[PDB]
RNA sequence: GCGGAUUUAGCUCAGUUGGGAGAGCGCCAGACUGAAGAUCUGGAGGUCCUGUGUUCGAUCCACAGAAUUCGCACCA
RNA sequence: UUCUAG
RNA sequence: GAGCCGGUAGCGGGCGUGGAUCCCUGGAUGUCCGAAUGGGGGAACCCGGCCGGCGGGAACGCCGGUCACCGCGCUUUUGCGCGGGGGGAACCUGGGGAACUGAAACAUCUCAGUACCCAGAGGAGAGGAAAGAGAAAUCGACUCCCUGAGUAGCGGCGAGCG
RNA sequence: GUGGUUCGUGGAGCCAUGGGGGAAUCUGGGCGGACCACCGCCUAAGGCUAAGUACUCCGGGUGACCGAUAGCGCACCAGU
RNA sequence: GCGAGCUAGCCCUGGCCAGGGUGAAGCUGGGGUGAGACCCAGUGGAGGCCCGAACCGGUGGGGGAUGCAAACCCCUCGGAU
RNA sequence: GCGAAUGCCGGCAUGAGUAACGAUAAAGAGGGUGAGAAUCCCUCUCGCCGUAAGCCCAAGGGUUCCUACGCAAUGGUCGUCAGCGUAGGGUUAGGCGGGACCUAAGGUGAAGCCGAAAGGCGUAGCCGAAGGGCAGCCGGUUAAUAUUCCGGCCCUUCCCGCAGGUGCGAUGGGGGGACGCUCUAGGCUAGGGGGACCGGAGCCAUGGACGAGCCCGGCCAGAAGCGCAGGGUGGGAGGUAGGCAAAUCCGCCUCCCAACAAGCUCUGCGUGGUGGGGAAGCCCGUACGGGUGACAACCCCCCGAAGCCAGGGAGCCAAGAAAAGCCUCUAAGCACAACCUGCGGGAACCCGUACCGCAAACCGACACAGGUGGGCGGGUGCAAGAGCACUCAGGCGCGCGGGAGAACCCUCGCCAAGGAACUCUGCAAGUUGGCCCCGUAACUUCGGGAGAAGGGGUGCUCCCUGGGGUGAUGAGCCCCGGGGAGCCGCAGUGAACAGGCUCUGGCGACUGUUUACCAAAAACACAGCUCUCUGCGAACUCGUAAGAGGAGGUAUAGGGAGCGACGCUUGCCCGGUGCCGGAAGGUCAAGGGGAGGGGUGCAAGCCCCGAACCGAAGCCCCGGUGAACGGCGGCCGUAACUAUAACGGUCCUAAGGUAGCGAAAUUCCUUGUCGGGUAAGUUCCGACCUGCACGAAAAGCGUAACGACCGGAGCGCUGUCUCGGCGAGGGACCCGGUGAAAUUGAACUGGCCGUGAAGAUGCGGCCUACCCGUGGCAGGACGAAAAGACCCCGUGGAGCUUUACUGCAGCCUGGUGUUGGCUCUUGGUCGCGGCGCGGCUGGGGGCCUAACCCUCGGAUGGGGGGACAGCGCUUGGCGGGCAGUUUGACUGGGGCG
């Protein structure tokens, strides 16, 4: 409902309770409210699985228990994971709603390899985080749009095309 | 037929207004152009 | 009707001191083989378009003409 | 490599 | 110096040589807008603290005065007291700054440092006692008029600029 | 690397500066047009300075200047 | 310098589509197999979906040409959550 | 010193007493006033609305509104009429709307951030609305106002007092107001309908009936008290590793009461009690009638919302805005005076209202059949419905009236007999048009093509029968069959609104969207594919540097693109070009860096030219590259009794067209040749296929459905046509009233055959030839419109293009700067193939790091990068993205030549 929310844990020995599917429409991320120890909350990623009987966390510490994140430093190798924690505490470094996350095929002193989930690779740093775990996105891909054009139901730009006009009008146009 | 003429107090004002004019260095400019220059009245006066 | 190029021993093609002419694939004779063929052995052969001109001498340098392939024939 | 029918 | 309540000549009423109309200059009022500046805003409207009479408050309580924008100095203390800003036909220097058109094209060039826009000083700014000019060991502030001179000279050495 | 200057890249200086190196306090330090010797001038890298020239909104004067389609377009409940 | 009370857009915020028709996901029940696939029947009510007013339009013909009008009148037509 | 510039300005004639009265929703009659009335006032027939030609709220316009006087001009005629003149007068609110409250976009904007200056952005706070919020309603009352004035009924906020009550006491917090769309239950006013059931004013004329007969109405609003009706939340303790920066709030975990319980916000009764109440109505206009007095009446059943309770419930996906009130509390003061309550007195503003308002008062310059946003929109009939025909309330007759009815244009109605042959074309029109039943083909992505195609039904009468709302169900109402019998007309959706169908082909799939005043299409758009630049502080787009966008997106993503469902399938060539990679080698800018020469120099010196070598991208050179640009052979021979071909011979190219298709909208020789369709068919449609010049990605062959697309054919049907011929309404014509307009030197303007500058009323010869007019018919006056758009000419202009010229924007790039340390290293060089050293100086590899930047993540500290780079200066390069010029003459037309 046209809104944003949460994005990046760094206030941890929290208690980490799976909210519930609130599958969300605004970012191909599909989350649920996380419910914290203190009562306050968050529409966090949804890094498939993690049941509604939430029951998670992460921290400075540990737990690859799926989801969950903390920094790279505290990281298994052959491990694959979203919450790109890009530079340190950048909060979300990439992956979104892009299921294959990266996996820290192989880390390095105060840098830790990354498979690039886009389609690359190359390592981040020290501290530098993410959360393991899926994504979310049921392949958030195909879907028809039939005898219509969802795209108008877009809201999201019929900004339509063109490319062969009767003119010679727009930039490399 | 919808000309072009249909008025809007609201509108019409705003748009064109003393201050407006005003507030910009342009219409500030001819302004006082018109002002002495010509005489008469001006916009928003209208 | 105009502009470019081409008309060489059966066929596709090469040659700007021009002064003395070939290449690959045909055609006849001799070998290999019981036999043809492919393949090794030698030769026979042309107005370098028709008719002229400059020049010692040119078909390769030049001016007309027939036949050849291609372009041009668009504006109202 | 090929070489008709009786 | 003896007439007047403006252009209105008209009705109805009135001031005046114990110096009216009007001519001057210095006044006190100067409602609302406009830099506006207390706050807001489609100008000429609608909103707020302090003082204020106290005011009809017939046995019941309000306008008026006021006040305060913001950038400037700095007696800094908790900052109290001075300047500004908005104008303005034309003219002035700085800041920025163009094609036409000429060259019988047009890229150099010209129109020009013009036209315009901007800022800002003034009643005038501009500028102004020389590491200047030139060469007779000569001259001396800056400015402006004539002259020097359409010369010395700049240049697709062309139009021109000069 | 641009300016202004008569100088349009030129034998091309002075003064002014966009970037980078970054001297001297009187035998110092620019200058008289590449530069160099000698001569001659001047003394910077802060500031103020009325008067002599420019301009008419304003007021006056004067006209081989006009007369209502001329003059400012507008001689009077016109920049309406 | 002047303009989106022209028009093309885009942001914000309300209003508006008379009636009717077609009948997919589903859920209920029944159906030979292990469960099912899957079938059928009921319910059900989607779709830039159909038939059509207002409303949006303005092909196809008619008039008009110093018009009613610097684009309009007439018959006709498309769209119609 | 002026005809004279389609000259400017002013007047003035033309056509011309012809053309027009702004919708073909018509009028006509009696009286009245007046100088004078088709055009005014009263009255009586008549026509048009009626979803409007209704009242209403707005926005816009602002006295246009009323009343008494008046018509000079505006009223396209009059005119005593006016939305025209002068004069006077009219619109009042604690509760309606705007503010004294709130914010999103957006705009402003102290601080902050960047510009040559003007300026740009912009936090918080503020501006900003029919979005949020907020305390009333019905009747009366003037010439006009009215939810404001009357009155009857219903309230709210602030203040002072006292009475009672309780930790009150910020806006900081928390809920909180808060919402999408499509759909639908339960209940109820609005609204409608039957009542012969109640009240009352008169009737019946006519044949008939005084009868459940005709005609009016039988309602509107309300303290709470009160039962149908829902509508929203649960209730205690404790822990609060403690949040929502600070504690009791709410958020989160644990144990008990965890209902149809109790809770708190709209409709019915009602009913306090008020009003209205028509038909009156004795005084009074018995008539511009009604102002105002009987009595009224005051009731039942029926239908029932597309938004009334309500923030419903159910489904769905594209998954639906922020600040007053309520409770928690710090600062803080009350805490015998702070807030809640109760009663009594006291206070309540600023500006908006008239009338117009699907419009002569609003935009179109005009009383112009143009547009302009919301509210039920009365009924009867038709399956339903703001569609339709008639009409209710209220509105109006278009502001020019008579009179003839000729041609002729308009709009409309009809036909025999034929029934498209008319013609480019069934363009038009006419067929057909509504609901029910029966019945439905090729093809299909099985949804559809079907309303397909093709029939048949419908009216009013009586009979017996079955259903769902009807509080059981018993004058009441509805959906409905049923089947039987029967009546009438040419006809029985009787009128009115209402597909012609089919057979085929081509393109584009489809609903679309678009060139406002020609073109709605095979044009774009697409859902869908493929290459593809991009790792974030992205890449591209605006920007002078900030900055926004991007995106609080993050490779199932964001941008660049050529096609444009789906199906089937996209082959061959990287020699040139763009690009990606390479960077060893050539080149080469600024630059370092020295041989050497030169000028002056008595001399130390003092200026230049300077070159060997080191030196950047770029370009050269190697490769990779096609849903990147682009391109994808020629002729001679041969079984072929006749023809490419199965094969063979070759010269050039980078290979040298493949699968599908084919005279297609790419095929001019052509109406190509064969076939079908026909009385003949240069359109079609099938097939060949020597494809003048298809072809896979600006796709290629096909493809259900789909199209106001284009073309081909058949039935059905009709004046489209064989000529039509009749008619109805409207101008045109005659009358009265009004009364333009472009063009025009001027003119009393005949035909001829000849002529002239070669297409003459005006010149020659001749022949007909009285003067004027009106209703017409087009030929000539080279008629009107417009100093040709087609043409050429001006070394005119303006837009797009690429290997045109140049130059800039941006981008890449060497050295240089605020860009600091530490170490690992190889190269040059001159000196003393060499090695040792030496100054020189060049290359480069490293964490760091103190600039710089960024970073943040809750503070100024940490973190990341870091000598980058941003960024400044010079270098060089790409560079049509843009800016400015240019691209000759001849020419027996411009060009090509």
């Amino acid at each position: 409902q046209y809104r944003i929310i949460d994005f990046k844990r760094d206030k941890d020995g929290i208690p980490g309770r799976v909210a519930t599917i609130e599958y969300d429409p605004n970012r191909s991320a599909n989350i649920a409210l996380i419910n914290y120890a203190d009562g306050e909350k968050r529409y966090i990623i949804a890094p498939k699985n993690l049941k509604v009987g939430m029951e998670i966390m992460s921290g400075p510490d540990a737990d690859i228990k799926i989801g969950n994140a903390l920094p790279l430093e505290n990281i298994p190798v052959g491990t694959l994971v979203h919450n790109i924690e890009l530079k340190p505490g950048r909060g979300g470094q990439l992956v979104r709603a892009a299921g294959t996350s990266a996996q820290v095929l192989g880390k390095e002193g105060k840098y830790v390899i990354v498979r690039l989930a886009s389609g690359e690779v190359r390592m981040i740093l020290g501290k530098c985080r993410a959360t393991v775990g899926e994504v979310g996105n049921g392949g958030r891909t195909d879907k028809p749009f039939v005898k219509a054009g969802n795209k108008h139901h877009k809201m999201k730009a019929p900004n339509v095309r063109g490319v062969a006009m009767n003119a010679v009008d727009h930039p490399f146009g | 037929m919808k000309r072009t003429y249909q008025p809007n107090n609201r509108k019409r004002a705003k748009t064109h207004g003393f201050r407006a004019r005003m507030k910009t260095k342009s219409g500030r400019n001819i302004l006082a152009r018109r002002r002495a220059k010509g005489r008469h009245q001006l916009t928003v006066s209208d």
